[PDB]
């Protein structure tokens, strides 16, 4: 019982999805399947063979080798990272909860409500909530009065997040006025948000610290920056989600702690996350 | 009859301050700059800190980041407790006796002398094989403390990588830093120098840097930076290496482990941990 069903989600540079050789998965890529629908009037669809790489994919390769398991990697199609709807989990969290996956590998934020339904590994990427602005925008951080009391300003500060993830959940829990205000500025994804920040349609973009630090490091002309020295509110980490009571957790934690000690994590950070800016 | 959890901690400012009680046996009522009262606990511990010497246990006063964290954990989870300082004054390493033994707070937790470790205890592979660590309450790293005037690039400075009896450096004996410099083959040269000068405590070592007895002290950034900001005659040098977290330590069969990590995650998410960080560290 060594061959494991593993779920992932694309989010550069953590998980990058590519098309297969027009015949298999070359280089540092691993095979990952994605279930694609024939149409929207059916449940019928087909698995499309893709290729996966990135920081989290390298961690999965090291774990597979160290912990001695083989796997069938697939991309989640029902939601993204994980959202609880009327006590029903979707995304990568849902796949683990409903036992369609042994583990979820990716840019998956550890938080209290997810920890109630899945077991998380020790953290292996430092993250939390950061604020991206165009260089020169004056905000102290998430607790600035421009965020906390937006209508005290003329015109009010325009800021949003990509909903349904750990960032929105945290803001909903901590800052009720800010949350109900932000919803008109919900962004479909990170690429749309960055373009809204550049087209002057958004003043600030609040999201996962690790992904924003990466995007700031590669921004063309280094126009978009994270506030402070890349300050992190609600500090947390990415972790591997495993089913509660999983026999795999002990060895995965021990292997991740071994990787940090040997400087193997620092190498992955150099290879995938560092940038020009 | 006591079903109270036995908590082991260690003297380590700004996480754990240790002070004498007043003559009535109570703790001096003190306040923060925020005007709030400093929460304090009675913590029993040896008076004679010297090694290979008799340990006379006396009630003392404990406070700080880790005590505030314990109070919140006990409040949240509804457990009763009693605090004591580790009898041998160490964090904990596994040493060869054929048999191997854990010392420090690690040894106390494994023997049953303690039910939980609440201290700035580094989460590492060696310890995680024997105990359960909570999700981290703090993420930090290793840095170097020197007397002001000394110039060092960091860990990769020729004065560290090529040791001599001219420049003396060390860390704390039987600690996670001791473990790290011993495990890593690339740090063997560095370890061979250190094993001759390593101190019994971080406080003994920080004092020896001030007294020009020790030239460089390699330790946790969360402790060193606090010390550097308080004592301006000492400065932290170089960039951070060996990043690691601090966690609550429990035995693998503890019924509290899931709720200890859930409480730590709740505290990071609602700003409580950042409040502790503002009160004690920054
Ligand atoms: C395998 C051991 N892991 C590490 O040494 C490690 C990284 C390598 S990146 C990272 N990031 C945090 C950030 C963090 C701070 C506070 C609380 C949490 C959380 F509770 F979520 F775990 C964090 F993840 C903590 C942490 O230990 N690591
Ligand atoms: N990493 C986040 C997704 C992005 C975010 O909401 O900041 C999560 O696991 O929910
Ligand atoms: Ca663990």
């Amino acid at each position: 019982d060594n061959h494991l069903s593993i779920v992932t989600l694309e989010e550069a540079p953590f998980v990058i999805v590519e098309d297969i050789d027009p015949e298999t998965c070359v280089r540092n890529t691993v095979p990952c399947r994605k279930f694609v629908k024939i149409n929207n009037s059916t449940n019928e669809g087909m698995n499309v063979k893709k290729c996966c790489k990135g920081f989290c994919i390298d961690i999965l390769k090291k774990l597979s080798r160290t912990v001695k398991f083989t796997y069938d990697l697939y991309l989640v199609t029902n939601g993204k990272h994980g959202k609880k709807v009327n006590n029903v989990w979707n995304g990568m969290i849902g796949e683990v909860v409903y036992q369609r996956a042994v583990m979820a590998v990716g840019s998956l934020t550890i938080n209290e409500e997810r920890s109630e339904v899945v077991d998380f590994s020790v953290p292996f990427v430092e993250t939390g909530i950061s604020v991206m602005v165009s260089r020169g925008t004056q905000v102290t951080g998430l607790s600035d009065k421009k965020f906390q009391r937006p209508h005290d300003y003329s015109p009010p500060f325009r800021f949003g997040t990509v909903p349904n993830g750990s960032t929105e959940r945290n803001i909903r829990n901590n800052y009720p006025y800010m949350h109900q205000y932000m919803t008109k500025f919900n962004q479909k994804g990170v690429e749309d948000a960055l373009v809204s920040l550049k087209t002057g349609k958004l003043d600030a973009f609040i999201y996962d610290a690790a992904v924003l630090n990466y995007k700031a490091g590669r921004d063309e002309g280094c126009k978009l920056v994270t506030i402070g020295s890349g300050y992190i509110f609600a500090t947390t980490g990415y972790g591997i989600a495993l089913q509660k009571g999983s026999p795999w957790k002990r060895q995965i934690d021990l292997a991740l702690l071994q990787f940090v000690g040997d400087g193997e994590m620092e190498e992955l950070e150099t290879l995938w996350l560092t940038g020009i800016c | 009859m006591s079903t109270r959890l036995k908590i082991v901690t260690i003297h380590q400012e700004p996480f754990v301050y240790v002070k004498p009680t007043l003559s009535d046996g109570t703790c001096k009522e003190e306040f923060t700059v925020n005007g709030d009262p400093v929460k304090k606990v009675i913590c029993t511990g040896p008076n004679d800190t010297s090694p290979g010497s008799p340990r006379h246990t006396v009630p003392q006063c404990c406070y700080g980041f880790c005590i505030d964290l314990l109070i919140k954990l006990a409040r949240t989870m509804n457990f009763t407790y009693e605090v004591h300082l580790v009898a041998d004054g160490k964090f904990g390493t596994q040493e060869r006796v054929n048999k191997k033994e854990w010392n420090g707070m690690m040894g106390e937790l494994l023997s049953g002398q303690a039910d939980m470790i609440v201290a700035p205890l580094t989460i590492n592979n060696e310890r995680a094989q024997y105990i359960e660590f909570s999700k981290p309450f703090k993420y930090q790293g290793l840095t170097i403390l020197v007397k002001k005037g000394t110039r060092i690039t960091g860990i990769n400075d020729p004065r560290l990588r090529n040791p001599s009896d001219k420049f003396i450096y060390a860390t704390v004996k039987q600690s996670s830093v001791d473990i790290y410099f011993r495990r890593q083959v690339e740090l063997s040269t560095m370890y061979r120098h250190m094993e001759k000068h390593n101190y019994e405590s971080a406080a003994e070592a920080i004092q020896a840097v001030r007294d020009n007895k020790l030239h460089a002290f390699i330790w946790d950034s969360a402790v060193l930076e606090f010390e550097a900001s308080q004592k301006c005659d000492l400065v932290t040098t170089g960039e951070l290496f060996f990043r690691s977290g601090f966690g609550i330590g429990m035995r693998k069969d503890s019924p509290w482990k899931q709720n200890v990590s859930l409480s730590i995650l709740k505290s990071h998410e609602n700003g409580f941990m950042e409040d502790l960080d503002k009160t004690w560290v920054r």
